[PDB]
């Protein structure tokens, strides 16, 4: 019945850990805090609704509180219950939601069931230290990654340059062939062999060039289909540690906050 | 990890000779061996002499018929107009060249090279382009280049010396008193020179006017002095006066500022600075022919694809009767471990901004192999209830559920669509989606600050949709028809009126309830009284129901404007609509000066990444200032630059930086030899940090030195203007001072003479850093901020000297850094001093001897007021004897910020606000002048008052640094991603208590960081002067 032991009242908490708390929650969800103003006497309702976490304020005035005007309550506790079972729709009469999940303080801490504060503090630093480690391992990672996902761009353009290359080598072949053949018919009709060969001799070389460049792409387009694979590999890693460096973190946060309650305080 | 980007694809340099396959029209080819460094003249000459003994060399013509064509790097088939070219210089990709018989439009094609090379990519890319939208942005943008160009060479000569040296002025003509009362009784000396035929001898006359004076009068006094001796009638000296007065025009010495303008004389930037630090102005005075004459005729020609040719039951949105539908068909992909991940489900919402129209929606989950749903997701949405700018957001997302109930989620690739087209076309239909990587440090499911559209890259999963058809076009319905439905929907006060008042007070981030909403909804009518609540306004509309946007529409359209300060807000991430943004853009359009837009530009060029559509208000505003203004154009040019590898924008990018080549005139020759300098500099330091880097420092100068030698090098790196401030000029490089710093990415330290004919009266060294390897995108915004702390203060008549050198981010993780002068880190003064407390005061001493050492002690004192209240607000990564520096002449400053607001609450958990710069003795020694107790000297109770009053003054100005680092949130910083990342400010200059709790509180952060020592002279009930 009092404020001070409700299970949805968290106190001096920020606005900013309330939207991590109420995150992609159903709507209903709600909790309260202080203002964020501080005055001593003023808590503020945070209501989940339509994908988004409303801000309601409770209005304390001679002994009495009040979403709207009318004064009509005596504890805050009272108040939450009130609309905690009826419909909201005496607060404002549209799209009354009332109040159906609270964010309570207590399956939290069941988190953290070590007895006493030198417990705490050792498994905070086996956690900490777990955490910047696996930290050091993701930062690494996204590293690799950004750098793979550079190369294989540089990779693609120089395929596409490769390509544009052996057309305009293999435009020269179908060049040479329009011309010389009017010539070779002549070379041969007026004596002359050598000048035949040197013809034929660039036509080798250009040819054999264009087997060199072919390759040489080919190459590339091996070692573009090798690294395509390292950079997936890589994603699925990132994908795979994502979510318990998340997790790790807010366990390690848990336990600071842990540590910090059962401390001294001021 | 060794591909390269330099002279050839896979190598950096070329060998010194190289054989180069040279293909002829006969269909021969030719091995040329050719120099590095020859010119395509020389090449072809050699090519042409050498065919001749080859065979069907008679079909060859005159070599003068031909030009090179071969492949560059970016894979384009380039053309060489221009033979005076170096082979090293082509970027070609293989050693080849092919010869050709020129066709075509020859001056376009060579244009469009030049614009190619100036934003990273061929122009040809774009005619490519199958999206309608981005061919009618071409098309459409035009109109904004011919409307500059002809308000350029309107009012030649001078209209067009304007946009070349635009004055560099303050916002205000109004001299703050501490500025003022450093003049002689409202008079300033200036130093105006004259370069004197035949000889070019420099003579000197030194004036004593009212700072008041436009530089015509400036002039006017000039021709009095100098027409002293010759002395005549007054009436035909004021005559004379009056007669050649505007035929001449000043200049700053030593740089590239003009004076042609009529502000006041103190109001150039220049100027103000000289009254401000006790230096004496030396200006140069010039014939207004000599420059005039100098001036590039900017002509600017319509391109081809402005004259190309490109190829019923239209319904009102408001007039489909159904709820807000849409198709999950299929991906094509996941990169997930399949032994880690237990399901796969693709999430969605429809958003407004950052703000939901409604719940998200989530498809059913599927397994990692098999990623297909066929599912209809239904919105608690009616489509007629959809606003204007309503989006799709949604993500791939991962599920692991192996510990009790709890489980994991991780989005694997987000996406983003307009669920109108630029055309007001509600979409339809199927549609398939390449997904992007989710940003480093982004936990979200969905990504709404994203960018909208498809990866360019379509090697990346890509999600197959459907939306919903009507048998029919829909189109957003016209204004006519929703402002008459306005009309149809609309049919104590002295406490509710400062109650309104006190709401509009308060800054962007803070808290307004859902009664405070419903309250400002509900007066909404009277809310025009007091214009600036309007984006608090705006916040109370429910975006998802037609009936209130149509209202909030009305009210826009008549709206009075708000300043410039806070109409910047509604240009970041939560403003989207149109309507909305058109009002901002219409505010900066009538009140935010050329000096104000050249501040915020950094954030007004991040904000057009929020735009819906490559063509919107906002864009077309600050092209026009870029085309009307060189100094904004250079600093858009460059910002925009600096982000063209950024997939999520290179598009839109690249499409405005070409359309603003195309219209800047001259200037876009400035930028190619700036562009090809900084590519020069990007090469050298690539082949030392691959190639060279296990090699000892010593072997590396001696690489550089050898390099910088080059001719093709010397041409590059010489004759230029600088990037950081292209006022400074750069000359020929000063071998014998450039250098390879001793850090780890191997900056360089270069040195170019000063080529303005005055350089020995100011910047005789112009002294540049280039570094190739950090991101400096968080220097440059931190920076960016002390320079606009430093401007608020200095307006209030508070003198606190900071030190915002330059800082330009110029590529992905390039950039170049101003060389501070006469600089020295606290470690560095400690090793010079074996060092007790009093090593730095005494280092101070021997460098301020005499009658100057109690100003280098003011200087010192009110430079640590500066950057003590600066670094304690933004929280700045934890200084050190390493990161903070001082000048000879006593002023400190810090270096080095890349950390800032909470990271280190991410990483380590503490909730605190820390005090990054903690004064140690050292310091407090000096502000005393070496007193024995210094926390009860009058010096430090003077120090103390600077810090509170510098303190205030920020917090006074809150909005401003809100809104600019709200504007920067889909920048990609990963220090800045979330307005829950701007909350540390928040707390800093305690937004939510008083100002009174808020200075208490300053105070309360100083003495627990400095242990004691910070005291009050207010009483502390009501903060009035207890003493003196």
């Amino acid at each position: 019945m009092s404020l001070q032991d409700a299970e949805w009242y968290w106190g001096d908490i920020s606005r900013e850990e309330v939207n991590e708390k109420l995150r992609d929650t159903a709507d209903g969800t709600f909790l309260v805090r202080d203002a964020s103003t501080k005055m001593h006497g003023d808590y503020t309702l945070t209501l989940r609704k339509g994908g988004n976490n409303k801000l309601i304020k409770i209005f304390h005035r001679d002994g009495k509180y009040g979403f709207s005007d009318p004064l009509t309550f005596s504890s805050v506790v009272e108040l939450i219950n009130h609309y905690r079972n009826e419909s909201l729709a005496q607060y404002n009469p549209k799209l009354d939601v009332k109040l159906l999940y609270p964010v309570s303080k207590y399956q939290q801490d069941q988190v953290v069931k070590e007895d006493n504060i030198e417990a705490v503090g050792k498994k905070l630093h086996e956690y900490n230290t777990q955490f910047q480690e696996k930290s050091r391992e993701y930062d690494r990672l996204y590293e690799e990654y950004t750098r793979t996902s550079q190369e294989i761009q540089m990779k693609r353009t120089a395929i596409e340059a490769f390509n544009e290359t052996i057309k305009i080598f293999e435009e020269q072949c179908q060049t040479q062939e329009r011309y010389s053949k009017e010539y070779i018919e002549k070379f041969k009709r007026e004596g002359n062999e050598k000048e035949i060969q040197r013809i034929m001799h660039n036509y080798d070389k250009l040819k054999s060039r264009i087997s060199e460049i072919i390759d040489s792409r080919r190459r590339l387009e091996e070692d573009l289909k090798k690294q395509a694979a390292e950079y997936r590999e890589i994603d699925k890693r990132m994908n795979s540690i994502k979510p318990d460096l998340i997790q790790l973190r807010k366990t390690r946060d848990q336990y600071l906050m842990w540590l910090t309650q059962k401390g001294v305080r001021q | 990890p060794r591909p390269s980007s330099g002279e050839l694809w896979g190598i950096h340099l070329m060998p010194p000779r190289i054989l180069v396959e040279c293909l002829l029209p006969n269909g021969m080819i030719v091995t040329l061996e050719c120099l590095r460094e020859a010119t395509l003249i020389t090449i072809k000459h050699e090519l042409f002499k050498e065919a001749r003994k080859y065979p069907l060399h008679q079909l060859l013509q005159d070599e003068s018929s031909y030009i090179f064509v071969s492949v560059t790097q970016e894979a384009e088939r380039e053309e060489f107009f221009d033979e005076t070219r170096r082979l090293c210089d082509l970027r070609l990709f293989q050693p080849f060249l092919k010869v050709i018989e020129p066709v075509g439009n020859r001056e376009e094609k060579i244009l469009n090279r030049e614009i190619g090379f100036a934003i990273g990519m061929p122009v040809c890319e774009f005619d490519m382009v199958k999206d309608p939208e981005v061919q009618d942005f071409r098309r459409n943008i035009l109109n904004v280049c011919k409307e500059a160009v002809d308000l350029r060479d309107l009012n030649s000569p001078h209209s067009r010396a304007m946009y070349v040296y635009p004055p560099n002025v303050e916002s205000s003509p109004e001299l703050p008193k501490h500025i003022y009362n450093k003049l002689d009784k409202g008079q300033i000396i200036v130093v105006i020179w004259v370069i004197v035929s035949p000889n070019n001898d420099k003579q000197k006359y030194t004036l004593k006017i009212n700072h008041d004076c436009v530089p015509e009068q400036v002039i006017a006094e000039a021709i009095r002095k100098k027409t002293r001796s010759k002395k005549l009638s007054s009436e035909q000296l004021k005559l004379c006066v009056l007669e050649y007065q505007g035929k001449y025009i000043l200049k700053v010495c030593g740089c590239d500022e003009y004076f042609l303008e009529k502000y006041p004389l103190s109001q150039y930037k220049y100027i103000r600075s000289c009254i401000m630090l006790g230096r004496m102005p030396n200006l140069m005075l010039m014939a207004k022919e000599s420059l005039y004459s100098q001036l590039p005729m900017d002509c600017f020609t319509m391109p081809s694809y402005s004259r190309r040719i490109s190829t019923t039951s239209t319904k009102s949105l408001w007039v489909i009767n159904s709820a807000l539908r849409i198709k999950i068909l299929c991906a094509t992909y996941v990169n997930v471990n399949i032994r880690d991940i237990d399901k796969i489900y693709v999430r969605t919402g429809i958003y407004h901004g950052g703000e939901p129209l409604c719940d998200n929606v989530n498809t059913q989950r599927v397994p990692c192999s098999n990623p297909r749903w066929n599912e209809w997701l239904n919105y608690d949405i009616y489509i007629p209830d959809l606003p204007r700018a309503a989006r799709l957001c949604l993500s791939i997302c991962s599920v692991k559920g192996r510990k009790g109930a709890k489980e994991e989620h991780c989005p694997l690739a987000w996406g983003n669509i307009n669920l109108f087209d630029y055309t007001d076309t509600l979409v339809s239909g199927k549609m398939a989606l390449n997904l992007w990587p989710v940003p480093h440090g982004l936990e979200d499911l969905l990504n709404p600050i994203g960018v909208t559209g498809s990866n360019p890259n379509k090697e990346t999963p890509c999600l197959e949709l459907e939306f919903d058809w009507f048998s029919s076009v829909v189109k957003f319905p016209d204004m006519s028809v929703i402002e008459e439905h306005a009309n149809w929907s609309v049919s104590l006060r002295e406490n509710d009126k400062e109650q309104l008042k006190a709401i509009s007070t308060r800054d962007p981030l803070s808290e307004i309830t859902e009664q405070e909403k419903d309250f400002l909804w509900s007066h909404r009518h009277y809310c025009v009284t007091i214009p600036e609540i309007l984006p608090k306004l705006l916040l109370s509309v429910k975006w998802n129901s037609r009936d209130e946007v149509a209202q909030m529409y009305c009210l826009v359209k008549d709206w009075p404007p708000i300043k410039p300060e806070q109409a910047m807000e509604l240009l970041d991430c939560n403003y989207p609509d149109p309507m909305v943004r058109g009002f901002a853009v219409r505010c900066l359009e009538k009140y935010l000066t050329d000096d104000k837009l050249s501040q915020y530009l950094i954030q007004l060029v991040q904000v057009l990444k929020y735009e819906q559509y490559l063509d919107n208000l906002l864009v077309r505003f600050l092209l026009k200032k870029a085309l009307t203004n060189q100094r904004i154009g250079h600093f858009f040019f460059w910002h925009l630059k600096s982000e063209m590898h950024n997939k999520t924008v290179s598009q839109r990018f690249g499409l405005l930086l070409e359309s603003y080549c195309r219209a800047c005139g001259m200037y876009l020759k400035h930028l190619n030899r700036q562009v090809e300098a900084m590519e020069k500099l990007i090469n050298l330091t690539d082949i030392l940090k691959q190639e060279k880097k296990d090699e000892t420092q010593k072997v590396q100068m001696k690489f550089l030195v050898e390099q910088m030698r080059r001719p093709d090098f010397m041409d590059a790196l010489q004759g230029f203007l600088s990037p950081l401030n292209p006022a400074h000029q750069l000359g020929n490089l000063r071998l014998e001072e450039c250098r390879i710093m001793s850090s780890a990415k191997r900056p360089l330290w270069l040195n170019w003479e000063n080529p303005d004919i005055m350089s020995e009266l100011l910047f005789q060294n112009n002294e540049i850093i280039f570094k190739n390897g950090d991101d400096l995108r968080q220097d440059m915004l931190t920076l960016q901020i002390i320079r606009i702390m430093e401007n608020i203060w200095q307006n209030q008549g508070l003198d606190l000297r900071m030190l915002p050198y330059g800082c330009l981010s110029i590529g992905d993780c390039v950039g170049l850094i101003e060389v501070v002068r006469n600089s020295h880190t606290i470690m560095q003064i400690q090793c010079k001093g074996q060092f007790n407390s009093h090593t730095l005061h005494q280092w101070l001493k021997d460098k301020n001897k005499g009658e100057i050492y109690d100003a280098a002690i003011d200087l010192f004192t009110r430079s640590c007021a500066g950057y003590c209240v600066a670094t304690f607000i933004l929280g700045i990564g934890d200084r050190h004897n390493s990161n903070i520096m001082v000048k000879d002449d006593g002023q400190l400053f810090h270096i080095d910020f890349g950390h800032f607001l909470d990271h280190k609450k991410k990483k380590f958990g503490y909730k605190r606000e820390r005090v990054p710069f903690v004064l140690t003795q050292d310091f407090l020694i000096v502000i005393s002048k070496g007193a024995q107790e210094c926390t009860k000297t009058r010096e430090f109770e003077r120090f103390q008052e600077m810090c509170y009053k510098a303190y205030l003054a920020i917090r006074q100005h809150a909005n401003l640094f809100i809104n600019l680092f709200s504007m920067m949130l889909g920048s990609g910083m990963p220090e800045l991603q979330s307005f829950d990342d701007i909350a540390y400010i928040r707390k800093t200059l305690a937004l939510d208590k008083t100002e009174q709790e808020a200075l208490e509180y300053f105070m309360k952060q100083m003495n627990d960081a400095h242990h004691g020592g910070w005291t009050t002279k207010m009483d502390w009930i009501f903060h009035t002067i207890k003493q003196h």
